[PDB]
């Protein structure tokens, strides 16, 4: 009543912009946001191949679910700054190569390529920003792991490991070491899996993991838990 | 041998600089401004409430008309706001959903945002087709762009997560001048009122003065003990203030090259994300991570007001050129104005 | 930005005809559409208007109930349906685009036009009809209104248009004090209260035609008689 | 009688307690901005209905039992009848809607996430349910008095409308308690089966096992408290038509009328228990 | 490592360049800040003084 003719149309334009922003937010709310993380030589291409600038994004659809992965492996800076920008994602897809047990980093040091992934895994798990976000661990290069342990013992990376030098026995000890880094067992749960090369299981494991986390989260906002 | 020689020479130079800084100190700001009357308890109230964003807000910048302001959020849109009628002027869909900085041209025709994609996109608000279009994208950086401020329509200074700052030419899209004096991630930059100098803050707990023409570093400050996330020039341009995660704010002058005053409180444990000055420089507003905002008297280093309108970490803070309005952003998708 | 209009011609009284406009080169959805017609002798009168979003439709008092205006956003085409045409429906209709926001310039583009021949409102009146100023001398075009066009916001919703001989109208100064895009600094004017003036300086040969005025404080938009400068 | 005054005081204490609990839920919602989910709104609507039914019906029915007769002239009580019945059916349909939403939570996993936090659908559903229960219960008993016209005593009558009837009560009981009970039981059983199958598939292909037990006991209590209270009242009104006053025990029907209130008295704690927002707002 | 030598020499040159600047006393800068604040505090800012009938706040 107290507005002019040009103001009453600006109000309508603002209302249309508000109507568009609301539908854009409702459309972006039906999408799954997954943070893709990994140390050096962690064989990331495994899942990226099956699913098909500083931050790279990949968008695929599987079983009427719009997944969006955001690779941050090309960002070489302080993680503390950009780590909070991903608060609220569904789950994290971390990758650890199994052939790193007897390899050293680019800088010749006592630090092993397998322990380097353990340091990054413990950090992202204990971050204050990531408290209830689950982790989907993909152990890459399962084939080369079996061949190398036959020629060289596992005592290089894990000297206290006393057991039979086989594929299943050695891989099980490595899996326990990464799963024991999770201090908060109650709030968050790790999902370990082996990267199938020829098979398409990887995309299926993420589907089972994402739907499981959503069910575990939908009940948290309904009063059952 | 040679490494130790160069290190001891650098240490001797640093000791000489420190002696020159300490010897040229007669008194502190508290002794000079002792007889100054206090501002008094300042009480502000929310005059306008903007609720157009659907995600966390990281940046907010005012225009030269004191009525239009731009805000960046994680939803992927840039919104022009009307502070007097709570209306939206333009909606700019962003290509990258992660943005941490926004700028407004002094003429009022261009808006630039940064982000984690290492690309600064120039948007033209005044078009002959009635739609915001991308003018030029600046991808000559290898780190996340954390701040950007327009020197003029064709020249914009953009600081990124890499140790190298840059000066750009929008018409050519080239890096004219590179500043390679920092050893850490640069979080924020503050242009001088004369648009000839600017002070940048980095995560190495140090600030450095730069020149737009020569591209060299003139002065270095090391008062803070943590990563400096916010910076702001005094209205005269004689000084500037910073803010780190050490729950302390300090005022660094450009003529004395020493810390004048410090702003810290015992009940403050959170960091500083935004810092801005009033039109006259008598009041200082800083953004805290304790879900609230505080006002500090620059001359007396005393708390004048406490704003608690937001319910999340207060990411950004801006003051109009006139001083007739003060807006504050936060991770809570609600914008408010105080006066 | 090009607005092409077609669909007009000779129609007997009592029939019906439809006009269409082809919009291209801009966002048709974000721009509101206006309808202005010009009598064969002189005079402009607003006929219809629709806002962005197929809402806020307004009509003129003379053609109330007989005209229907619709816009198609996907095809960027404007429609206008006429029924029960009378002897007054003899005017060339010019399609106008407008957008409303802070700093916007409504009525910034005018189409070429389409001919049509059939066999409490603010009133703008000006006695001056012709000006004998020779090329190279300053000119002054004054207009008056029935009431103050100033609003509580502080803006005076006054518009100035120039229709050169054999050309479409063009916006020179909007809001009383602001200049449109593509207009030289020669055209300028400032007026308060109910009296306004347009002070053209360094008159050129191209700056000829009929200068109109319009108020946008309230609807219906009403134009004025206008002054036709001679060269 | 002998201890009746003491009993009246105990009943009064219960009225105070229920209103206070509902008030606390209202206060938590007002103080905390984060209570903006479709579910929280449903729980609040349930708390609103609980406070309404309590503060309206109980203080009006108290003098009815105090003096053994209605303390006003006729027509005053019909309002009590309609509001009591309206708010009771509203609470029933509200718990039904909450059970349906919880069933859709585990079943519709991905699509429920976006639709929550949207308040328009929640408001529309809460309103539709309320107006439906109102139009179902109120006008019928309101117009049956004008239709029949049977008024036994100005003070002793108006206990209910058309109380001594088999058809109407046997029809209303199925809609008010039997379908709600069946729906809640089916939803809880389906949720338990789905979550146990999920846990078994995750274990085959701990702390989660403790959660399973938590959800199992919680879903079993919410269906039992609603069942153990509403069933006797719905069963007693049906047998009332069979034996017209012959069956009537000493004060069992009177306690049963209060037993349905005991469900509403213990309701806001159990069923409108916010998932984790009330735990934060309680501090 | 010649790279470290070059980096240290560049650092030494930068320190020498930054050491030639002329510094003023803290008292002079404080007095200038006080003057600039008190000068433009009467009518320019709308924060410390709160006038009425001209503020667009409502
Ligand atoms: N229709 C439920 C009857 C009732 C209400 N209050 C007590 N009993």
């Amino acid at each position: 009543c107290t507005l002019s003719a040009e103001d009453k149309a600006a109000v309508e334009r603002s209302k249309m912009i508000d109507r568009n922003l609301r539908e854009d937010g409702e459309k972006a709310a039906r999408e799954v946001k997954l943070l893709l993380l990994g140390a050096g030589e962690s064989g990331k291409n495994t899942i990226v191949k099956q699913m098909k600038t500083g931050i790279v994004e990949t968008h695929f659809t599987f079983k009427d679910l719009h997944f969006k992965m955001f690779d941050v492996g090309a960002q070489r800076s302080e993680r503390k700054k950009w780590i909070h920008c991903f608060e609220g994602v569904t789950a994290i897809i971390f990758c650890v190569a199994l052939s790193d047990y007897d390899l050293v980093l680019a800088e010749d040091e006592e630090m092993n390529r397998m322990h380097a992934s353990m340091k990054l895994f413990d950090s992202i798990c204990n971050n204050k920003w990531f408290t209830d976000t689950s982790i989907i661990l993909f152990l890459n290069k399962k084939d080369l792991f079996e061949e190398k342990i036959k020629k060289s013992p596992l005592t290089i990376c894990y000297p206290e490991y006393a057991g039979s030098n086989t594929y299943e026995e050695a891989a099980a000890y490595i899996q326990c070491q990464f799963e024991d880094l999770n201090k908060r067992k109650d709030t968050k749960e790790i999902y370990t899996h082996f990267t199938c090369s020829t098979d398409t299981k990887n995309v299926q494991f993420v589907f089972d993991a994402v739907t499981d986390v959503i069910i575990k989260n939908n009940l948290k906002d309904c009063g059952l838990f | 041998s040679e490494l130790d020689q160069l290190r001891q020479e650098a240490e001797q130079l640093k000791n000489q600089i420190r002696d020159a800084r300490k010897a040229c100190a007669d008194a502190t700001l508290s002794q000079i401004t002792n007889n100054i009357d206090p501002v008094g308890r300042i009480q502000m109230r929310t005059r306008r409430t903007l609720r157009g964003h659907l995600a966390k807000i990281y940046a907010m910048h005012w225009g030269t008309d004191s009525r239009l302001l731009v805000s960046a959020s994680q939803d992927g849109k840039l919104i022009i706001w009307d502070s007097y009628t709570t209306n939206k002027v333009h909606a700019i869909p962003l290509r990258s959903s992660w943005v941490m900085t926004c700028a407004y041209a002094p003429s009022g025709n261009y808006v630039a945002c940064g982000g984690l994609d290492n690309i600064c996109s120039i948007y033209n608000l005044k078009t002959r087709e009635g739609n915001v279009r991308v003018s030029r994208e600046l991808a000559g950086h290898t780190g996340y762009l954390s701040c950007c401020r327009f020197l003029d329509d064709n020249q914009i200074v953009t600081s990124s997560g890499d140790t190298t700052c840059a000066l750009w030419d929008i018409e050519t899209g080239q890096q004219t001048t590179t500043f390679t004096g920092h050893t850490g991630d640069v979080m924020s930059l503050s242009l001088a009122p004369d648009t000839r100098l600017f002070v940048s803050g980095a995560c190495d707990a140090s600030a450095k003065l730069w020149d737009v023409r020569e591209g060299m570093c003139r002065q270095t400050f090391t008062g803070h003990e943590s990563d400096i996330n916010a910076i702001c020039f005094f209205p005269n341009g004689n000084a500037f203030a910073t803010g780190s995660d050490d729950a302390t704010c300090r005022l660094f002058d450009l003529r004395a090259d020493q810390e004048l005053m410090t702003y810290s409180h015992d009940n403050i444990i959170c960091g500083i994300t935004s810092v801005s000055f009033s039109k006259s420089g008598r009041l200082l507003l800083a953004g805290y991570d304790d879900f609230n905002c505080n006002v500090w008297d620059a001359l007396k280093a005393d708390r004048a007001g406490v704003l608690a309108g937001h319910d999340n970490r207060v990411s950004c803070l801006g003051v109009t050129d006139d001083g007739m309005a003060v807006a504050t952003g936060s991770w809570d998708s609600f914008l408010k104005i105080w006066n | 930005v090009q607005l092409v209009e077609s669909g007009g011609g000779l129609v007997q009284p009592g029939g019906s005809r439809k006009l269409s406009c082809s919009a291209s080169g801009f966002a048709f959805s974000s721009f509101g559409m206006h309808w202005v017609r010009q009598a064969p002798e002189k005079g402009l009168e607003w006929v219809a208007y629709i806002s962005s979003g197929s809402g806020t439709i307004y009509y003129a008092d003379t053609v109330k109930g007989r005209f229907t205006i619709s816009r198609d956003d996907p095809k960027n085409t404007l429609f206008l349906q006429m029924t029960s045409l009378r002897s007054e429906d003899t005017a060339m209709y010019y399609c106008v685009r407008s957008i409303y926001y802070y700093g916007s310039s409504p009525f910034d583009f005018w189409g070429q036009g389409t001919t049509l021949t059939v066999s409490s409102d603010i009133v703008m009146t000006q006695a001056t009809s012709s000006v004998p100023v020779t090329p190279g001398e300053s000119v002054s075009i004054s207009c008056r209104s029935s009431k103050s066009l100033l609003h509580s916001n502080g803006n005076t919703y006054l518009y100035w248009f120039l229709q050169r001989p054999g050309q479409s109208p063009q916006l020179l100064i909007y809001r009383m004090s602001n200049l449109a895009s593509g207009v030289p600094d020669r055209f300028s004017g400032s007026g308060s209260g109910t009296a306004f003036t347009l002070t053209i300086s360094r008159l050129e040969a191209e700056d000829v035609g009929v200068y109109y005025c319009m108020q946008h404080l309230e609807y219906p938009l009403t134009f004025g008689a206008g002054t036709k400068l001679e060269l | 009688a002998a201890w009746t005054a003491v009993l009246a005081a105990l009943m009064a204490l219960l009225i105070v307690a229920t209103v206070l609990g509902n008030a606390l839920v209202m206060l938590a919602f007002v103080a905390d901005s984060s209570l903006r989910t479709q579910n929280n709104f449903f729980l609040l609507n349930l708390a609103i209905s609980d406070f309404l039914v309590g503060a309206f019906c109980i203080p009006l029915y108290v003098p009815y039992v105090l003096t053994g007769r209605w303390t006003f002239g006729r027509g005053l009580c019909k309002l009590w009848l309609v509001v009591d019945y309206l708010l009771c059916t509203s609470s029933a349909f509200n718990i039904v809607l909450i059970s349906y939403d919880r069933f859709l939570s585990v079943t519709r996993a991905v699509s429920y996430r976006a639709q929550n936090g949207d308040t328009r659908r929640a408001v529309r559903k809460m309103l539709l349910v309320w107006v439906l229960a109102f139009l179902l219960y109120g006008p019928a008993i309101l117009s049956w008095e004008y239709l029949s016209g049977g008024s036994s005593i100005p003070e002793g009558h108006c206990y209910a409308e058309f109380f001594y009837n088999w058809y109407f009560l046997i029809t209303a009981s199925t809609l008010e308690f039997f379908t709600p009970f069946l729906s809640v039981t089916f939803f809880n059983l389906s949720i338990y089966l789905n979550i146990q199958r999920r846990t078994r598939l995750r274990l085959d292909g701990r702390f989660r096992l403790s959660r399973d037990r938590k959800v199992a006991k919680s879903l079993a209590v919410i269906v039992s408290i609603f069942g153990l209270c509403w069933a006797p009242y719905t069963l007693l009104m049906i047998i009332r038509a069979a034996c017209h006053g012959h069956c009537v025990p000493d004060y069992w029907y009177e306690t049963s009328f209060w037993l349905l209130w005991a469900n509403s008295a213990v309701n806001p704690v159990l069923y409108p228990l916010c998932h984790h927002s009330f735990r934060r707002a309680f501090t | 490592n010649t790279a470290s030598i070059a980096q240290a020499r560049k650092l030494v040159e930068q320190l020498k360049m930054e050491a030639n600047i002329d510094r003023i006393k803290v008292s002079k800068a404080a007095a200038d800040l006080m003057a600039y604040c008190e000068a433009h505090a009467k009518e320019d800012p709308l924060l410390t003084p709160v006038p009425a009938s001209e503020n667009p706040f409502r």
